[PDB]
């Protein structure tokens, strides 16, 4: 049991993006559609809207909501650039004495672009010591979340392992970062050239070390 | 004003946990309360309800399988959760149901559940030479990384972990070191995986 | 030879708010019970104890009766054993009750445009109330450590909050007034 919600929702900045939520005659007809706000997954939510359209207290006048029937809407106003979060709505039903919450929308504002601070780190000594190796990339802040990071290995292209992250995070500085790890065997790692790290944004770069 | 969740991870199907929620503030005795989780990367589902006066409220999902109670005299909540399945692996989170004159306000940093086999998998540290640290093969999640216990507050990337297909996670997290001076304030990684009780406090050295 | 006044309680035009369930103990008097389900215009009347025609066969010391308002979704919770916010915290009915539970959708009378705001329902104490007990107490309720020392404010909110009955709204969510006879040398039938 859900409450229908859209999955994806886009604006640029300032503009006003308005999430559904949608259910029956007894889910969000009454008993008070709540609003919430979370980050990322794991993150702890945060209650934007409540009572079907009135604020908590620390809640801008930004966010504003309303109701029609078999759905009620959650306006995000003056679309500020850390908004970009995944938003869900709750509500009471008597039927099945239960709270239903909603698939998600994630609010995807469109804006300015930043640049992939890459840092790569060698493997560690005693790792080496242990007949294993493993060398990681670790990809800073960059707003596109878009970011191709094959390792290139060597100037020969070789995919052999290179393990890469989704992307997510940041949260300060709400932009993007990332993470990969191509892992070797011991004495894979004397057989020369140190391998880089495509990081290709829209433009490109590689710390080979 | 807080709620501290405090229950457990890894559990074996068929099993059993409890789950607590230490309350800061808040009477757990008078105000509502309940139970929220989240499943890895999917929405948030309703567990349960209790009342100040009793008269607890579950969902289908579990029903028998779980059950909510208050301690009397401390100010915690639980979830006994038995019977487990693999669908109940998810984050859970204690919440303050003020059903109108607020809501689900204050919300706990959560718990994290991985219900399944294949035992705990304890982490292999590794240096980051300038600076990082690798927190290499662990399993189930999460790992708490500090730097230098709680006095390196800033400049610190703890990075999202991996899934190594193998079913092993890997994690690393760095500090923007003011390259002056380095040398001066040792700087050491303080990496703690709860399942495996596997504490390694491992320093990074040029 | 004094008949009941039964209706002076039922066609009321002033019921009351859940949270001060109204009795009038009718006594010394003529009850054709049959006749009130006869007035078969109710939507809910199940006698846990026996049948109002077994039952005006039949006399008792006093007849108690409850009267009240509540929500059509919590019509349920003015039951044996039954589980609520209405049940917990507002009228509780014994879980060895011999009385009659009696119902009307009441949508028409009591309900109006904007709302009427005028029927409460209380939304915090501490504890379940026990079986026919009555709270009317307005004081500030503690959700916390601090004190509220009467004002409200965070972690210290008003106990009675009130049901918004617009006509607009759904079945379930219109008003309902419930009128609960209970019976303990006085009355027959």
């Amino acid at each position: 049991p859900v409450l229908t919600q859209p999955p994806s929702a886009s604006g640029t900045p300032g503009q006003r993006v308005t999430i559904s939520c949608s259910g029956s005659s007894s889910n969000v007809e009454n008993d008070n559609v709540n609003w919430f706000q979370q980050q990322v997954p794991g993150s702890t939510p945060k209650l934007v809207i409540y009572n079907d359209r009135l604020r908590p207290s620390g809640v801008p006048d930004r966010f504003s909501g309303s109701k029609s029937g078999t759905s009620a809407y959650l306006a995000i106003s003056g679309l500020q650039s850390e908004d970009e979060a995944d938003y869900y709505c709750v509500a009471w039903d008597a039927s099945l004495q239960s709270y239903v919450f909603g698939t998600g929308t994630k609010v995807t504002v469109l804006r300015t672009v930043a640049a992939p601070s890459v840092f790569i780190f060698p493997p560690s000594d005693e790792q080496l010591k242990s007949g294993t190796a493993s060398v990681v990339c670790l990809l800073n802040n960059f707003y596109p979340r878009e970011a191709k990071v094959q390792w290139k290995v060597d100037n020969a292209l070789q995919s052999g392992n290179s393990q890469e992250s989704v992307t997510e995070q940041d949260s300060k500085d709400s932009t993007y970062s990332l993470s990969s790890t191509l892992t070797l065997s011991k004495a894979d790692y004397e057989k020369h050239k140190v391998y880089a790290c495509e990081v290709t944004h829209q433009g490109l770069s590689s710390p080979v070390t | 004003v807080q709620l501290v969740e405090s229950g457990g991870g890894l559990v074996q199907p068929g099993g059993s946990l409890r789950l607590s929620c230490a309350a800061s503030e808040i009477t757990v005795s008078s105000n509502y309360m309940n139970w929220v989780r989240q499943a890895p990367g999917k929405g948030l589902e309703w567990v349960s309800v209790i009342y100040s006066g009793g008269t607890t409220y579950y969902a289908d999902s579990v029903k028998g399988r779980f059950t909510i109670s208050r301690d009397n005299s401390e100010n915690t909540l639980y979830l006994q959760m038995n019977s487990l399945r693999a669908e109940d692996t998810a984050v859970y989170y204690c919440a303050r149901d003020l059903m109108e004159v607020g809501g689900m306000d204050v919300w706990g940093q959560g718990t994290t559940v991985t219900v399944s086999s294949a035992s705990t998998k304890g982490p292999s540290v590794f240096p980051l030479a300038p600076l990082g640290c690798l927190v290499k093969d662990y399993f189930p999640e999460p790992v708490t990384v500090s730097w230098n216990s709680g006095a390196l507050t800033s400049g610190v990337h703890t990075f999202p972990a991996v899934l190594q297909s193998s079913g092993l996670y890997s994690l690393s997290s760095v500090v923007t070191v003011p390259s002056s001076s380095l040398g001066t304030q040792t700087y050491i990684c303080n990496v703690n995986h709860k399942p495996s009780n596997t504490k390694v406090d491992k320093k990074v050295e040029p | 030879t004094n008949l009941c006044p039964f209706g002076e309680v039922f066609n009321a035009t002033r019921f009351a708010s859940v949270y001060a369930w109204n009795r009038k103990r009718i006594s010394n008097c003529v009850a054709d019970y049959s006749v009130l389900y006869n007035s078969a215009s109710f939507s809910t009347f199940k006698c846990y104890g026996v049948s109002p025609t077994k039952l005006n066969d039949l006399c008792f010391t006093n007849v108690y009766a409850d009267s009240f308002v509540i929500r059509g979704d919590e019509v349920r919770q003015i039951a044996p054993g039954q589980t609520g916010k209405i049940a917990d915290y507002n009228y509780k009915l014994p879980d060895d009750f011999t009385g009659c539970v009696i119902a009307w959708n009441s949508n028409n009378l009591d309900s109006k445009v904007g709302g009427n705001y005028n029927y409460l329902y209380r939304l915090f104490r501490k504890s379940n109330l026990k079986p026919f007990e009555r709270d009317i107490s307005t004081e500030i309720y503690q959700a916390g450590s601090t004190p509220c020392n009467g004002v409200e404010g965070f972690n210290c909110y008003f106990p009675l909050q009130s049901y918004g009955f617009q006509p607009t709204n759904g079945v379930g969510y219109q008003p309902y007034r419930v009128v609960v006879l209970s019976f303990e040398a006085t009355v027959c039938g």
